[PDB]
Formats: C-alpha cells, structure tokens, sequence
RNA sequence: UGCCAGCCACCGCGGUCAUACGAUUAACCCAAAUUAAUAGAUCCACGGCGUAAAGAGUGUUUAAGAAAAAAAAUCACAAU
C-alpha cells in the first residue's frame, strides 16, 4: 500500500535517434548534384560513411545510384564534374592542411 | 575469576546494548548520499539484492537495507572493542587516507591505509615480528584497491578466520566479508559519517567496559 | 610441498598440511552421511554409504585418507584419470 | 593451527568445526559475538559466473508519474533559471513547481495536454517564475 | 516515519532527470595549480580548469555555478567484462556563484 | 665376468665397485609339489567426436522414428 513506489513505464526523457542527412529524401540516379556530393573532387571515389556519415540504407543507395548514373551517362566517372565544385561540403574530410 | 565471565557474558544479552540505535536514521543516511551507487554498466552480479533499483543509470542502493546492515555491523565492532580486541581500519584510497589514519588513531585503533605488503596477514610473524597479535576484527571502508580489483586483506582475512566488516559500494564483491554494509564509499560525506559512525561505537564500548569495570571493583 | 631435498619436502607438506583442514561429517562416526558422486577434473570418484561391518574396500590413496579422518566402512571406485593430487 | 581454505565455508563454519574436532582448544572472541547476533547472510565464498544466453539481471528501473510530466517541461523549457542545489535537501526546482501545478489541475479533471500544460506555465508566471523556453 | 523510497521520490537529485545539460550549484572543496576540485553534491566531485577571467576569486570554499554533461564518466572497452570508472563527473565550469 | 658371457612379463640389466649375468652366503614365498608354455575365465562404449580416434562437401525425400507444455510461414544490400 506504498504508493510512493515506482512506476514501470517506459523510460520519458528518451532522445530521439539521430538522422542520416538524408533520412526519407528521395536518392535518384537522375540528380547527378546530390551524388557528386559524397565524391572525392580530386579522384572520383566514392567516400565511406565514416566520411559521408549515412545510415547504410542510404549509403548503399548512394554508391547504386553513383554507379548507374556513371554509366547511363550522367555523371563523370573519374573526377568531381567541376559545375558541381563550389556547392555544400558535407563530407568529414579535410585534404588541404 | 567468575565475575570476569560474568562482565563478559552480561552484554550478550541486550539487543542493543550500546545503544546505537540513536546514532543514525535512514534519513541520517540519505543526506550524506550513501544511498548513491555506481553506473549500472559497473554493477557487480553479486550486489543486485541490495539495489532499490537503477535510476537513469545510476545503482540506487536501498537504504532499509543499509540501515539493517549497519545496525549490525555497529553492533559487532562494538563488542569487540568492549572484550578488549583489536581493530583494523583498512583502506586503500588515496583521498580519505588521512581522514581514516586520522579516527583509527582517535578511537585507539589501528589503521592500515597504505600499500599492503604481501604476507602481511599469512605470514605475520616475519613481517611484524616472533610473536604477534593478529587484528579481532577489521574494517573496509573501501572494499577495493586502486587498480579495482579486490583488496588482498579481504581474502587474506579470511584465509586468517577473521571477521569482517565492509562498506561495498555497489561494484564491490561483498561474498567474503562477514558483515557488509552496502552503499556509497565515494563521496566525502559518506565516508566521513561511516567513519563517525565506527569512531562513536568503539568509543562508547571502551567507555562502557570502563565503568561495568569499575563497578565490578566496588562489588567487592 | 616441494624442495631440493626429500627430508626438507616431507617436512615443508606436513606443516604446510597443518594449516588447510576440513571438518568431514561423520555418520554415526563410522561412515559418510549418503552416496556421493564427484567429478573433479578428470577423475571420477564414487562413494557408497555403508553399514558397521564392511571396512574400507577403496583405492588406497582413499583407505589412508580415511584411515585419518576417521571414516571406518566405505566403497569407492575411481575413474578416469587416478593422478593422485586430483 | 586453523584453517586456511577460504572457499571451503564461512569462517563461522571452519571455526566452530575446527572446535567440534578439538583441534582449535581455545574459543576466539569473535565467535560468542558472532553467535549472539549473527549477520543476515552466511558469509560462503562464491563464484561471480558471467551471464549468459537469455538471461539478464533483475535490477527495476525507477520512474514515477512525475516524469512523465518533467520531461514535456525539459523539452520546452529547457533546464530551469534558479540552478540547482543538491545540497539543500529540501529545494525544490523550477520543475518541481511546474509539476505540482499540472498535478493541482489534473485535479479539476482537466484530461487535455494542452490545457494542463499551458495553464501550468500560466500558475507559474503567476508566481513570478520566467519560463523563456527554447525554439 | 518516513520510508526510504518516499525521500528518494522527492530528493533534488532524483528531481534533476537526465543530468545532461542542467545548470547546478556546486562548492571548490580542493584545488591544485589550475585544477578545480568541485564538489556539485552528486557522487564524484568534478575537476574543471581555473578561467582566465577573475582567476583569484576561486578558494577553497567558494561557490560556482556548472553545466553538468554526466554525472560519472564511464565506458566498456573493448575486452573488458564491465565498465572502466574514471571516477569522476564532467561538467563545465560556467562562472561563480553570481549573487 | 667386463656391452663379453648371458638375463627380462613390462620398464630394463651387462663398457671394471653388477643387490638385475654366472656361482656362493643369507633371505623370501609356495610346498608333495614348484616353475615355464599354451588355452580359457575376466576384460571395450549407457564412453566419446574444436585441438587427441571420430560431425561424414551440400540439400531433399524414402524406410524408421520424435512429436512429449507455449507461439511462428514474409520484405534496404553481392543467390541462381
Ligand atoms: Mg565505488
Ligand atoms: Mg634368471
Ligand atoms: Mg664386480
Ligand atoms: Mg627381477
Ligand atoms: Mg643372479
Ligand atoms: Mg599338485
Ligand atoms: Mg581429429
Ligand atoms: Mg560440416
Ligand atoms: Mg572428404
Ligand atoms: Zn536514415
């Protein structure tokens, strides 16, 4: 009859879990702009997650969406297309030091 | 002869008779934060009986439990300390190293808060000397060395059959130690109420055999 | 124990011995209470409660460990490995 | 001598065995200290398993009612403006008033969120306490 | 009387929630050359460094107010059957005490 | 005597100080028997299978068995 026992419920102050960038947008082999993003300027790789930082789910949309546009045609193969240079920097990686 | 083993047997027959009782509350316990544990990510297996639960990841020991320990343990320090034994602080934690060397010696006591040599207990009589006395009793204020695994006098006191009384935080392994008292041996006000507490009860009992003493001298 | 010499083993076990006793329990201070049976490591060892007049039909590493508890009517067959320590 | 085997038994055990068999002639002080208000568990030596498979420990979360409230405050207003003292063992926080108030007009049987939760912040500025929230 | 768990219901600390990001009032009860030995009344003390700004105001005694990021700083490493204490709690030290 | 002559069920013995060969002295043990050889009696696993002998390269069904209490068939990614 101690009704200054605990409650079992499920824990209130639990944080919501964090989002890929890309967490339900729509990756398309089609924008060349969004893929060209997770791309190294210089070489043309393709970056890992823990440069890109990408739920696995997107990031395998990625690199399957690279790889269909690099040969459908869309999107060069060896080298960032340098349209594309100047837009937002996303990835962890830092060259010039 | 006889009226020795009557002061000797006359106490065992009181609960309380120190009266300890009133030198602490639940709520005494509760404001020094005994009640407070570790992460629940260090948790001893050993300890999970005596946690009220886990609060947001912190062991929240229970406190009724402590209490009912304490009592206990108190109550056993002091009857050695009334039959005239010895009593050994031990600790090996360098904050309250002082603190602990300090009420030993305040309590007529005797502390061992440094590194502790191998045989020390095993084997006494190479290390302190040809014949020696061995503690009656000895008290853990910290249950652990500061590598974290066990303190050697636990198993070593035991190998020795002697008795043992023991804070163990809620990390701690408390299965050798004879009378454990679980709860929170971090944090200051904690260790200096628990070494209050150890300090009083031995005081009182040397006093106590002082005057059934000297009451047993004008019996006659 | 274990030295150099012989003399100096035998008298480093016994003393050492002096100090790791059990207290065996005793039924009716003859034999054990119940049939044990034990695996320690490889070795098997199976003891059987008897009555007051069948003596201490054992190995005989068991006999004289008997012979000093003070167990007086016993079976136990070993199996496995008899390495003596175990 | 005694009996050195700390796994065998409680040292309660060895001692008053190792009498039984008059081994031991000479009874320790401990021992009738012991037997007069002996402790709550027999002190046996014990092996600390790892767990394994399915199982996992038995260990309750604490959580009361009030949380459940704290933390639609927490959201909203962050961590209240007068601190928090641990050491005064009566404070109550910003927090703690934020409930009581919820919990008062839960009373009025008020079964909306919004209501309880806007009219607690409301009872609150009343008092004079600043809720200046977060985005 | 009042039972155990009535006081632990009510107690400031279990008042607090998660102990990320809560302002709390805490006392220097140590200090070394730059280190701050605070003690903010949870379990361990915390160590922050002695600001450039007003470097002398800070004694033995003296209250500051932290912004408390964990209350132990505690990990599993790789290999290991339990967690590895620090113990210690990890807060920044905010200003002193304005009053 | 000296890796010779020889001995042993098994381990082994004999290279100049052999309790192990050969003989002597003493002893031990069986006894109208005592050794040797050969056949029996007894003796293997209700134990095991990562590293020691042993989980058979893979799956399906047949025969044969188990069902012994509670539920399930199903969704990013490099099967063919
Ligand atoms: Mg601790
Ligand atoms: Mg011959
Ligand atoms: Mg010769
Ligand atoms: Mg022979
Ligand atoms: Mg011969
Ligand atoms: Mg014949
Ligand atoms: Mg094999
Ligand atoms: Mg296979
Ligand atoms: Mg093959
Ligand atoms: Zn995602």
């Amino acid at each position: 009859s101690n009704e200054d026992l605990p409650v079992p419920m499920e824990n209130p102050y639990k944080e919501p879990l964090k989002k890929c960038i890309l967490c339900e947008k729509h990756v398309d082999y089609k924008n060349v702009q969004l893929l060209s993003q997770f791309i190294s300027p210089f070489t043309g790789c393709i970056y890992g997650r823990h440069i890109t930082g990408l739920c696995g789910k997107k990031q395998k949309e990625i690199t399957k969406a690279i790889k269909r546009a690099q040969i459908l045609g869309f999107m060069p193969v060896t080298y960032k297309d340098p349209a594309y240079l100047k837009d937002p920097k996303v990835c962890n990686i830092k060259y010039r030091e | 002869n006889d009226l020795r083993d009557r002061i000797l047997s006359e106490p065992l027959k009181h609960a309380d008779f120190f009266n300890l009782k009133e030198l602490f509350s639940v709520r005494s316990l509760f404001d020094a934060r005994v009640h407070l544990g570790h992460k629940a990510g260090c948790r001893h297996r050993f300890m999970e009986p005596y946690l009220f639960g886990s609060r947001l990841g912190q062991d929240i020991i229970d406190l009724e439990q402590t209490a009912a320990h304490l009592q206990l343990a108190l109550n056993f320090t002091a009857h050695v300390a009334y039959r005239e034994g010895i009593i050994l602080f031990v600790s090996r934690h360098r904050q309250f190293a002082h603190l602990i060397e300090t009420t030993a010696r305040d309590c007529g006591e005797y502390a061992h808060t440094r590194y502790f040599k191998g045989g020390l207990l095993t084997n006494a009589p190479l290390l302190l000397g040809p014949g020696v006395r061995l503690p009656d009793l000895i008290i853990f204020l910290h249950t652990l060395n500061n590598v974290f695994e066990p303190h050697v006098a636990v198993r070593d006191a035991a190998k020795m059959n002697i008795p043992t009384v023991g804070i163990v935080d809620t990390n701690c392994n408390p299965a050798l130690i004879t009378y454990p008292v679980p709860g929170n041996d971090d944090s200051p006000p904690a260790v200096r109420l628990f070494c209050r507490l150890f300090q009083v009860a031995i005081s009182r009992a040397k006093e106590k055999r002082r005057q059934v003493e000297a009451l047993y001298r004008l019996q006659g | 124990g274990k030295a150099t010499e012989r003399a100096d083993a035998f008298r480093k076990a016994k003393n050492r011995a002096v100090h790791y006793l059990h207290y065996i329990e005793r039924y009716e201070d003859h034999t054990i209470y119940h049939d044990i049976s034990l695996k320690f490591k490889r070795t098997h060892i199976k003891m059987k409660k008897q009555p007051r007049g069948y003596g201490l039909h054992c190995h005989r590493a068991i006999m004289t460990i008997c012979r000093l508890i003070g167990i007086k009517d016993l079976y136990a067959k070993v199996s496995g490995s008899v390495n003596m320590l175990n | 001598a005694g009996s050195r085997l700390e796994t065998v038994g409680s040292i309660f055990s060895r001692t008053r065995d190792l009498i039984r068999a008059g081994v031991l002639k000479e009874k320790p002080l401990w021992l009738d200290i012991y037997n007069a208000f002996p402790p709550l568990r027999e002190p046996v030596f014990r092996r600390p398993r790892l767990r394994y498979g399915k199982a996992k420990a038995a260990v309750q979360d604490i959580f009361y009612h009030e949380d459940r409230i704290r933390a639609k405050f927490y959201s909203a207003y962050g961590s209240g403006p007068k601190a928090f003292d641990l050491f005064n063992p009566n404070f109550k926080s910003t927090c703690q008033r934020f409930v009581e108030k919820y919990i008062e007009l839960q009373r009025l049987g008020e079964t909306d969120e919004e209501k309880l939760f806007v009219e607690a912040g409301k009872a609150l500025l009343a008092e004079g306490v600043t809720l200046r929230r977060v985005g | 009387v009042e039972s155990f768990a009535s006081m632990l219901r009510h107690s400031p600390l279990t008042q607090m929630g998660p102990a990320k990001n809560k302002l709390v009032i805490g006392q220097i009860f140590h200090i070394v050359e730059d280190d701050l030995y605070i003690d903010f009344g949870g379990k361990f003390h915390c160590v922050c460094k002695r600001p450039e700004v007003d470097g002398e105001k800070y004694q033995k005694g003296t209250r500051v107010r932290l912004r408390l990021l964990d209350l132990e700083l505690t990990s599993r490493f790789l290999g290991a059957t339990t967690d590895t204490t620090i113990l210690e709690a990890d807060a920044v030290l905010l200003g002193l005490q304005e009053s």
